[PDB]
RNA sequence: CACGGGUGACGGGGAAUCAGGGUUCGAUUCCGGAGAGGGAGCCUGAGAAACGGCUACCACAUCCAAGGAAGGCAGCAGGCGCGCAAAUUACCCACUCCCGACCCGGGGAGGUAGUGACGAAAAAUAACAAUACAGGACUCUUUCGAGGCCCUGUAAUUGGAAUGAGUCCACUUUAAAUCCUUUAACGAGGAUCCAUUGGAGGGCAAGUCUGGUGCCAGCAGCCGCGGUAAUUCCAGCUCCAA
């Protein structure tokens, strides 16, 4: 599912708050021309997708770089 | 703290009244006399009309044998003439006060133009200033609003680079010149 | 003037720094009453969440339903009736949705058939409403 | 049918050179090169064009006019005494060194980090 | 109640616009519109009638 | 008019509106003052109560082995929040100067580019010729009609003549580039390479045109319009303001 970039991380966040119990998360990124690079998110079961381009890669990173590390917790 | 001027200033004034008949009347017949664009190209030699009236009121405010008042007189003077509205042997600080809106854009290079008549029409003309076929003095003039001084006066004639004067065809010409030669073999 | 001496100077300052306060437009524009009880506080526009439309009855001669939003904003947390202006306009603005709000042009006054109603609605979600009265653009769903 | 005309002379015997600036009439064709106004001035001043360094034209509107600045040194030797490198680097006597400046930047501060002899071989 | 908005923009014929030839802008509708006050009309006895009157 | 209070008050040169007088603003590139989250103290040093210096407390926050250590973007970019409201995590010390042991090194000061309809200046979107027509100074004719030495406009009638906007080799520009100017070759007849923003009762320039609605929708900054022939709504056409 193609969608903006602040709505692909509220559902990645959703996805995180499914996947509290059991579940698999899947982040892809790779170079897109159709500069942008195309960033994929999967739990198993509902895909997001979205494009991330030049003009937002700073209001995008850091947001990202907050959401994974208030989302991924390993072993101590 | 950076390197660059800030300095500008409008050069039109709005009147006052925006729907006045008689105001209207008086513009559209400047416009349709001398070929003009907008009433922003009235308004503009009105608001330097008024900049000259302005300057002219406050040397006559002044005393007589005044130095500052006779310098700047002089120089106005010589500004007018030079400008060629007013004439060499009119010249008094008096004579500024009756001067008008018809006789600053007699003195545009498009009327000039039309005056000389090498253009048909006044649009023609400045068709012929955008399109960049005259010159003045050995210097292109692609603007229709240059003040032609009485000196530069006579030095308007078309441009070298122009098919109208003595250089190459256009492109419509040599369009038509590649088709006929490719139809005729 | 009335008392004209030749040093009465702080007389007349006084006089007139007293009888300033007597106009509309002085005395509203410099007390802060007028800016407290001003939704905007000292605003051209302002956002706020809608939470209901309210359907208000005209005044005398012209009789009439206009249509109003119940605004709530978000600097202040005020509540205003603003008005949805053009025809037709009320099925755009759906419930809990971002608008702006505008004045009206009389400065913080109640206009013609509408009693109560000082402010106006311009956008609605990030999309003009006179876009949307045109059919420029289209409502994000 | 190109035409050079020098104004504004004067001999920097401070600086060891000559100096004009260069006034280029080239009607029927567009702004003619450096490397032509530097043999122009050549055949000119009977001089080598290796000495001759000419910059700055700006072309004036309706295309039979430019005005550019150039200077006429007596010896390369003088040029690379009292000529700045990046005009020199314009015709290639003189290159440039490729370190970028936001890298020498991030190597100053990692050199900053680590007292000592080590300082080298932080780099690389 | 709140069951009329729109009523009318619902309920009236949608006309379609006609097509036309594009008007002449700036400098040309000037000259074109001091062509058509001034040059073309004649002094005529009585009341003058408007640009957009019609009977 | 002290003292006290408020300021949505850094002060000034200045900005806007302007007859003459005034009113409002000034955080904003220049001069001076204050400051680096809130205060307080100090070493060094000619010059600091300095925070891209430390020392303690409060608020906020990082790592940790739980013994401990480290922070101050009201700098340049950029981010969260707050919002009606505000730009690139670029290139370079080449122009300006500043500092050092100094002709050589450094400068997010500064310069140049990216966004940019805050704003200011100039300013494309057509022009000419030929047909039909509609008319104005002359001659002629009682009018009707006629000749063109002089004309002016209109009509998706036709015709070549001229140019950018774009495309793009090449110079020039520049620290290296970009843009401007120059310059070949392309490039325009609905020259579709199509200019919109508001209004048409009055103030206020501009339809008693047509269809629908029938005090409903709505228009209306003020007066007012709409209750089944709306010059005021909604659509078409026409016109008017820039
Ligand atoms: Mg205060
Ligand atoms: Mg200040
Ligand atoms: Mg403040
Ligand atoms: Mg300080
Ligand atoms: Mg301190
Ligand atoms: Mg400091
Ligand atoms: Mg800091
Ligand atoms: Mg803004
Ligand atoms: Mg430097
Ligand atoms: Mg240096
Ligand atoms: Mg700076
Ligand atoms: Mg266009
Ligand atoms: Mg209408
Ligand atoms: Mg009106
Ligand atoms: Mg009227
Ligand atoms: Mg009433
Ligand atoms: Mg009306």
């Amino acid at each position: 599912v193609l969608l903006e970039s602040e709505q692909f991380l509220t559902e990645l966040t959703r996805l995180f708050q499914k996947c509290r119990t059991s579940g698999s998360v899947y982040i892809t990124l790779k170079k897109y021309d159709g500069n942008k690079c195309l960033l994929r998110a999967t739990d198993g079961k509902k895909k997001i997708s979205t494009v991330v381009s030049s003009k937002e890669v700073n209001k995008f990173q850091m947001a990202y770089s907050n959401l994974l590390r208030a989302n991924m917790d390993g072993l101590k | 703290p950076v390197a660059r001027s800030w300095v500008c200033r409008k050069t039109y004034v709005t009147p006052r009244r925006p729907f006045e008949k008689s105001r209207l009347d008086q513009e559209l017949k400047l416009i349709g006399e001398y070929g003009l664009r907008n009433k922003r190209e009235v308004w503009r030699v009105k608001f330097t009309l008024a900049k000259i009236r302005k300057a002219a009121r406050e040397l006559l405010t002044l005393d007589e044998k005044d130095p500052r008042r006779l310098f700047e007189g002089n120089a106005l003077l010589r500004r007018l003439v030079r400008i060629g509205v007013l004439d060499e042997g009119k010249m008094k600080l008096d004579y500024i006060l009756g001067l008008k809106i018809e006789d600053f854009l007699e003195r545009r290079l498009q009327t000039q133009v039309f005056k000389l008549g090498l253009a048909k029409s006044i649009h023609h003309a400045r068709v012929l200033i955008r399109q960049r076929h005259i010159r003045v003095r050995k210097q292109v003039v692609n603007i229709p609003s240059f003040i032609v001084r009485l000196d530069s006066q006579k030095h308007i004639d078309f441009s070298l680079r122009s098919p109208y004067g003595g250089g190459r065809p256009g492109r419509v010409k040599r369009k038509n010149a590649k088709k006929g030669q490719g139809g005729a073999g | 003037g009335k008392c004209r001496g030749l040093r009465t100077a702080r007389k007349l300052r006084s006089h007139r720094r007293d009888q300033k306060w007597h106009d509309k437009q002085y005395k509203k524009a410099h007390l802060g009453t007028a800016l407290k009880a001003n939704p905007f506080g000292g605003a051209s526009h302002a956002k706020g969440i809608v939470l209901e439309k309210v359907g208000v009855e005209a005044k005398q001669p012209n009789s009439a339903i206009r249509k109003c939003v119940r605004v709530q904003l978000i600097k202040n947390g005020k509540k205003i009736t603003a008005f949805v202006p053009n025809d037709g306009c009320l099925n755009f603005i759906e419930e809990n949705d971002e608008v702006l709000v505008a004045g009206f042009g009389r400065k913080g006054h109640a206009v013609g058939d509408i009693p109560g109603v000082r402010f106006k609605v311009v956008k609605v979600a990030n999309v003009s409403l006179l876009a949307l009265y045109k059919g420029k653009k289209e409502r994000p769903r | 049918t190109v035409t050079i005309r020098t104004r504004k002379f004067m001999t920097n015997r401070l600086l060891q050179r000559k100096q004009m600036v260069i006034d280029v009439l080239h009607p029927g064709k567009a702004t003619v090169p450096k490397t032509e106004i530097r043999e122009k001035l050549a055949k000119m001043y009977k001089t080598t064009p290796d000495v001759i360094f000419v910059f700055g034209f700006r072309t004036h509107f309706g295309g039979g006019k430019t005005t550019g600045f150039g200077m006429i040194y007596d010896s390369l030797d003088y040029a690379k005494k009292n000529e700045p490198k990046h005009r020199l680097a314009r015709h290639g006597l003189y290159e440039k060194k490729k370190t970028s400046r936001k890298q020498r930047k991030e190597r100053k501060n990692r050199m900053k980090k680590v007292r000592g002899t080590a300082k080298a071989n932080v780099g690389a | 109640s709140l069951a009329r908005v729109g009523k009318v923009r619902g309920q009236t014929l949608k006309v379609a616009k006609q097509e036309k030839k594009k008007k002449r802008t700036g400098r040309a509708k000037r000259r074109m519109q001091y062509n058509r006050r001034f040059v073309n009309v004649v002094p005529t006895f009585g009341k003058k009638k408007g640009p957009n009157a019609n009977s």
